[PDB]
């Protein structure tokens, strides 16, 4: 697997695929 | 956070894994 | 509901999201 | 327009909807 | 057709529905 | 090659057509 540089929506889109049915959680800083 | 550091520099799958739950 | 940064695409995606069956135009400046 | 205030700048979904057919 | 900015997953995308079923080929820089 | 031109420039879809299989 690659590094990645990934903003906005790509992000999600991501953790998507990394986890599948595990389900993720989106944090971003406040 | 992971959300920043994604987008300002770069990160691994990894990394996001770290997110999962 | 929160405030969007929408470049290209990801512009479209949003109307297609808040709009629905209702459709929608997608209307450049020229 | 809608297209340009969205990415220079920030736009809601309530404004959005303004192009709603 | 119009003439297009694409990066990043966006480019990939333009590729799928430009080629369809013939398939492609993303091949970046290294 | 047409990845970076594509993102630095812009290309037309017919140059995207080059590199269909
Ligand atoms: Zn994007």
């Amino acid at each position: 697997f690659v590094n990645q540089h990934l903003c906005g929506s790509h992000l999600v889109e991501a953790l998507y695929l990394v986890c599948g049915e595990r389900g993720f959680f989106y944090t971003p800083k406040t | 956070g992971i959300v920043e550091q994604c987008c300002t520099s770069i990160c691994s799958l990894y990394q996001l894994e770290n997110y999962c739950n």
